[PDB]
């Protein structure tokens, strides 16, 4: 009927805005090692 | 060391070719063992003898005793077919999903063509031959389904014979599984298979049960608080053995999808394999 | 000839890091039809309120209510059998080793907030067994799990139908050949009748005990290893569990004479009433002089409440002179009982039969 506030109250609001990102790395950041690659034969759902 | 390839109708109607292309992904029943199976369907319902020809049992026996086959694309001039029944195994086969019921991998599945309501089929006016696609379901669920169908048919017959109503609302009768709803006996009309072909079987089962329970109740219980009278018992035993033998256990199908989707719907990518 | 099945798993209910390779797992199923059929399964003998409360508290204890409850789409498929095997091993007259094995298991894998969940699961299964809901129709069999990987709440669980123990040769560790070790401390001793020379294609029977005692009803895992068919094994389980079968029958009878109609039906000149029944003029006036027999159905409303056999023909082995070997190892400070079962194949279909002879 009237909604008389006899006590204080608070609300919670959450926001999620997308943001961009910038990437920059120096020479001594990370290294890469090449492994061993081999040819294997498997079975598919309609063939090889 | 050769194989058997189906015939390819060259220079056919565009509508017929479109229908064949549309139904190419659907499962196609295998032909006969020796040469060909073309007039078997026509001759199956030839002995009508002035009445409804009993064909449910014959078609069930034919489907149980016959294997299946997988068709390939149609190329004008040359046709290719694959068979893994008695020929050579193939590295994987692609068959579109047909049964709307949900299926789970890693479990043994059976095959049983439904006879209640309606089933998917393909029929051509210029051909005159129809193919019924059996529904594949697990044996554990199939037993419950057939038991529920038998109970519903028995209760419907009792209600129709007693004249006065006898159906008691025991609660909800909706089966839910993985978000799929399945309602049975939602109507009491156009029942073309409820008491047409299985009526004789259910009547035989009922009278056998009645005679057996009467025979046991005659003298068996003791702790409760010129006619040899043996031909009927022998006939009951013979009929029970016959129905047990004809019940069958067709557990040869299996489902195994490599990294397949969780939910299954008609029109997906499944696999066909045996054990 | 190689088939693989991929399944998803969670981290709050299963930790693949503790489990090693070569383990055996069983795929479960969501009780979507069971929660609806429990009303008929409980029947008028018991009440469904206890089952409703049990499932309610099981759902409350289970995490992610928005996914589980009506479908096993986003739930953990693979479940560790070690916990249930240890829980059901209490009624085996052998607990000295079980307690020592479980003291470290509870301390490491458990702790935190798990005792309440364990008690809830135990009481839920006790209520399910007591109400005779038959929850054994969702147990299957799979091959060894020699590969496992997980990056973030997603385990790529893979398995095979057969067992390539003699041909895998992954060579991913210091070992040269793969192996599959699974504890079998719940193996029932059935050699009292086959202690003589018996060799050949032995069959493994997965028998589930279904007791009908007073507040001590439960299902315990059991194993067997003997070359037998479905008839001899059934007869053995029939006339070998006679005492417990009789006890269950006596407990389940929670509550009528002969009749001379057979003689008068057998002798000639029997009273036949067919034309009167067809006409219908004496539909009810002719049956009033018949034999009522004062029959009552309160003596035994149901008879399938004494089931105690749930054996399944799963698992085969063609090796001769089978003899399990148990050794000792360490996984960082806690020994684990492992049995060397390698270079064997398995297969077959499941046969769930409920025998109450």
């Amino acid at each position: 009927t009237g909604f008389h506030p006899g006590i204080a109250f608070t609300v919670v609001r959450q926001d999620r805005f997308a943001t961009e990102q910038l990437l920059y790395a120096e020479r001594a950041s990370e290294s890469y090692f090449v492994g061993q690659i081999q040819v294997h034969h498997h079975d598919a759902i309609g063939g090889v | 060391p050769f194989e058997i390839e189906v015939l390819l109708p060259g220079e056919l109607s565009p509508a017929e070719t479109s229908a064949l292309q549309k139904c190419e992904g659907k499962i196609i029943t295998f032909s006969t063992l020796r040469h060909r199976a073309s007039l078997v369907d026509i001759a199956l319902s030839s002995y009508y003898i002035n009445g409804a020809p009993p064909d449910t049992l014959s078609l069930l026996e034919a489907y149980r005793m016959r294997f299946a086959a997988v068709i390939t694309r149609v190329i004008p001039g040359k046709l290719l077919a694959h068979a893994i029944g008695v020929g050579t195994p193939t590295p994987g086969l692609f068959i579109q999903n047909t049964s709307p019921v949900d299926l789970c991998n890693g479990d043994y599945i059976c095959l049983l063509p439904p006879v209640f309501g309606s089933a998917d089929s393909i029929r051509l006016d210029s051909v005159g031959l129809e193919i019924v696609f059996p529904l594949t379901i697990p044996q554990t669920l199939m037993r419950e389904i057939i038991a529920k169908v038998v109970a519903r048919a028995v209760e419907r017959t009792a209600a129709g014979a007693q004249i006065l109503p006898h159906e008691v609302l025991r609660g909800a009768d909706v089966i839910c599984y993985n978000g799929r709803r399945y309602e049975l006996e939602t109507n009491l009309q156009h029942r073309d298979g409820s008491d047409a072909a299985i009526r004789t079987l259910v009547l035989n089962l009922m009278f056998s049960i009645n005679e057996g329970c009467l025979l046991l109740l005659a003298l068996i219980p003791t702790l409760l608080v010129r006619f040899p009278i043996y031909e009927t018992i022998s006939s009951w035993i013979s009929t029970s053995s016959r129905l047990g033998d004809t019940l069958g256990t067709r557990a040869i199908l299996r489902v195994c999808v490599f990294d397949g989707p969780s939910t299954v719907h008609p029109g997906d990518r499944t696999a066909v394999i045996q054990v | 000839t190689t088939q693989l099945i991929q399944q998803v798993s969670l981290t709050d209910f299963f930790r693949p890091d503790i489990e090693h390779a070569g383990s055996i797992v069983l795929i479960l199923r969501h009780p979507s039809d069971m929660i609806g059929e429990a009303n008929t399964l409980t029947q008028a003998g018991r009440d469904p309120d206890v089952l409703l409360e049990g499932l309610r508290n099981l759902f409350n204890a289970c995490t992610a209510p928005w996914t589980v409850g009506e479908g096993g789409g986003l739930r953990a498929y693979v479940t560790s059998l070690s916990f249930i095997a240890a829980c059901r091993a209490e009624e085996y007259t052998d607990k000295q080793a079980a307690d020592a094995n479980r003291t470290a298991i509870v301390s490491a894998y458990g702790c935190s907030r798990m005792e309440t969940r364990l008690i809830r699961f135990s009481e839920c299964l006790r209520a399910m067994v007591q109400c005779h809901v038959f929850p054994h129709r969702f147990i299957s069999f799979f091959g060894s799990l020699l590969e496992y990987t997980i990056q973030d709440n997603l385990c790529n669980i893979t398995a095979v139908a057969k067992g390539p123990q003699e041909a895998a040769r992954t060579d991913k560790t210091s070992t040269r050949r793969v192996t599959a070790n699974i504890p079998a401390c719940v193996f029932w001793d059935v050699d009292k009748d086959l202690h003589l020379s018996a060799d050949g294609l032995k069959h493994v029977f997965l028998v589930f005990v279904y007791t009908q005692r007073r507040q001590r009803e439960g299902v315990r895992l059991h194993l067997a290893l003997s070359q037998l068919n479905e008839q001899c094994f059934g007869r053995g389980i029939g006339f070998l569990l006679g005492r417990i079968r009789a006890e269950n029958a006596a407990w389940g009878t929670e509550g009528t004479r002969a009749l001379p109609l057979v003689q008068l039906s057998n002798d000639p000149t029997s009273p036949r009433c067919s034309i009167g029944e067809i006409t219908g003029v004496n539909w009810n006036l002719a049956r009033q002089r018949l034999y009522q027999w004062t029959g009552d159905f309160r003596g035994l409303p149901t008879q399938l409440s004494c089931m105690y056999a749930a054996y399944t023909l799963i698992g085969t082995i063609p090796s001769e002179s089978v003899r399990y070997t148990r050794r000792m190892e360490r996984f960082g400070g806690y020994n684990v009982p492992t049995i060397w079962l390698e270079g064997v194949v398995w297969g077959g279909t499941n046969t769930w039969n409920e025998c109450y002879y």
